[PDB]
């Protein structure tokens, strides 16, 4: 669905400066 | 028929000690004693990378205080 | 033994269709088959009170397009 | 605990104008 990829591609993001 | 709305929230940390030769589904498993999610409805990230459940930490050069994501996901 | 952090992230809205005679469990079931949250586990909320399952949601006037808030809730 | 009471009491005080 829509909302489940674009949460994806936000938390994706935001590991990839918080890990 | 009523429609209803449910926004969903979580955004907490949780501290696991685990091994690096642990799988993910061994850390999902530890994850899933804290908060109750199945682990086929975990998606766990870390550093850009979604993880897979067959391969282990340190496949992924999980270390000592490194910060995992974990995002719900749906059924 | 390694320490790692895992932070948990649900940011998330979800359409129920449901019943007024329905329980805040019989909710909670509908919303464990979307997200397999369990009930006992899932902190209901809306306008400013928390829900319990014994009651209805006529009991809270939640009505044709309420928006109601879940909170995962560890163990 | 400290999180999770911290945590209620923002999505109750959200739910006040998000319903
Ligand atoms: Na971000
Ligand atoms: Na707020």
């Amino acid at each position: 669905g829509q909302q489940e990829e674009e949460d994806l591609q936000r938390i994706l993001q935001l590991s990839l400066t918080e890990h | 028929a009523m429609q209803i709305f449910v926004r969903t929230h979580a955004m907490r940390t949780d501290v696991l000690e685990v091994e690096p030769s642990d799988t993910i589904e061994n850390v999902k498993a530890k994850i899933q004693d804290k908060e109750g999610i199945p682990p086929d409805q975990q998606r766990l990230i870390f550093a850009g990378k979604q993880l897979e459940d067959g391969r282990t930490l340190s496949d992924y050069n999980i270390r000592q205080e490194s910060i995992l994501h974990l995002l719900l996901w749906p059924r």
